[PDB]
């Protein structure tokens, strides 16, 4: 019943000088009984409100670089960069361009660099917070690239779901990877029956998962 | 001269109601529909619904009817969105744009930040050590944002790794900081984070041994 | 009525 609006890539590395496609679809027509086309494109930069690129599915608004274009019809749509640039770097979104205004996902463009497999470590919960009533267990994922990446935590054998929260820094200005945090947080109590803390991490860097452990008190 | 001028950033309790504006400027303000749009912190665009200031005809999207109140005062180019109760989880950012029409104009945005937690400096924990060694502080539960983070007074910046703050379940955030060493430097080099809260006059240095 | 109509399909622009 709804329209459903999808991007894809959901993540689409770039390279400055070169060109780069998105693509949206929208699981039903876009055409109006009008005969137009209402299909808009925003670019989102970090820290900054959205703005137009394109409507009305190929328009580009004012002040835009004619290096982005937009393309398609019926249910398939595509922005293209004829040659991307710094400034580029950002989210784009399609929309509909007619009442509910349904946007897509958006695609979050990065940087593109050679596949970089994570350094990966554990730390134990410290003495002076056990003290206090709470374990927090943490996992550090560094300087990897694509940003795709999963980390289990075990404990025991036991998989853990619920009780942790990923952190990931923006990518590196420098080296283009990326680092993430994973923190498992458990009651002291619950923290002193187990022995074995492990973390495993998966990325396509990695030819085979990494676990990482330690043994509580060792 | 044409501009979308919003309200300030808001810091508010669950219960409350709240009413944000969004004053347009430099063209006739009573032609243009006026949209509003949601951004929760670190998703995607949502939009909210939209209004002719000419004669306050209305459009929510099915997504947010009943939930808000879209309004407009024309006679002085302002557009308003309002809650009759806030919840902690309409903190978001908030967008205002002109909609439908050839030139695209947005507002600078209003943030909008529901929590009924009180101000609490952070504790810190030490990311201890045991070629390349890793070490950190964890800058726990804390409010409201933000925190900073240096290390060796500014001095050690080389593999330096600071984390976006989470928020958990409590409502207090967390964050961490790490930094990558040469092992060999271990016990001969001093690491040393330093952590500020402004909010609530918190200054710590904790020295991350082995 | 036509005005409004007008204003929502991308038919009018702004001028500073």
């Amino acid at each position: 019943d709804d329209i459903v609006m999808t991007q894809s890539p959901l993540s689409l590395p770039v390279t400055l000088g070169q060109p780069a496609s998105i693509s949206c679809r929208s699981s039903q027509s876009l055409v109006h009984s009008d005969g137009n086309t209402y299909l808009n494109w925003y670019q989102q930069r970090p820290g900054q409100s959205p703005r137009r690129l394109i409507y009305k599915v190929s328009d580009r608004d004012s002040g835009v670089p004619d290096r982005f274009s937009g393309s398609g019809s019926g249910t398939d749509f595509t922005l293209e960069i004829s040659r991307v640039e710094a400034e580029d770097v950002a989210v784009y979104y399609c929309m509909q361009g007619t009442h509910p205004f349904t946007f897509g996902p958006g695609t979050k463009v990065d940087i593109n660099r050679t596949v970089a497999a994570p350094s990966v470590f554990i730390f134990p919960p410290s003495d002076e917070q056990l003290k206090s009533g709470t374990a927090s267990v943490v996992c550090l994922l560094n300087n990897f690239y694509p940003r795709e990446a999963k980390v289990q935590w075990k404990v025991d054998n036991a998989l853990q779901s619920g009780n942790s929260q990923e952190s990931v820094t923006e990518q590196d200005s420098k080296d283009s990877t990326y680092s993430l945090s994973s923190t498992l947080t458990l009651s002291k109590a619950d923290y002193e029956k187990h022995k074995v803390y492990a973390c495993e991490v998966t990325h396509q860097g990695l030819s085979s998962p990494v676990t990482k452990s330690f043994n509580r008190g060792e | 001269e044409v501009q979308l001028v919003q309200s300030g950033a808001e810091v508010k309790k669950p219960g409350e109601s709240l009413k944000i504006s969004c004053k347009g400027s430099g063209y006739k303000f009573s032609d243009y529909w006026i949209g509003w749009v949601r951004q929760m912190p670190g998703k995607g665009l949502e939009s909210m619904g939209i209004i002719y200031p000419g004669d306050s005809d209305t459009r929510y999207s099915p997504s947010f009817q009943g939930q808000v109140t879209i309004s407009a005062d024309k006679s002085i180019n302002t557009a308003y969105l309002q809650w009759n109760t806030l919840k902690a989880s309409d903190t978001a950012m908030y967008y205002c744009a002109i909609v439908g029409a050839k030139a695209d104009y947005w507002g600078q945005g209003t943030l909008v930040t529901v929590s009924s937690a009180s101000t609490k400096g952070p504790s810190v924990f030490p990311l201890a050590p045991s070629g390349t060694a890793a070490l950190g502080c964890l800058v726990k539960d804390y409010f409201p944002e933000p925190v900073t983070v240096s290390w060796n007074s500014g001095a050690l910046t080389s593999g330096v790794h600071t984390f976006p703050a989470v928020l958990q379940s409590s409502g207090l955030y967390s964050l961490s900081s790490v930094v990558t060493v040469p092992s060999s430097s271990l016990g001969t080099q001093t690491y040393i984070c330093n952590v500020n809260h402004k909010p609530s006059n918190t200054k710590v240095d904790k020295r991350v041994e082995p | 009525k036509k005005q409004k109509v007008h204003a929502l399909f991308y038919k009018l622009d702004i001028v500073p």
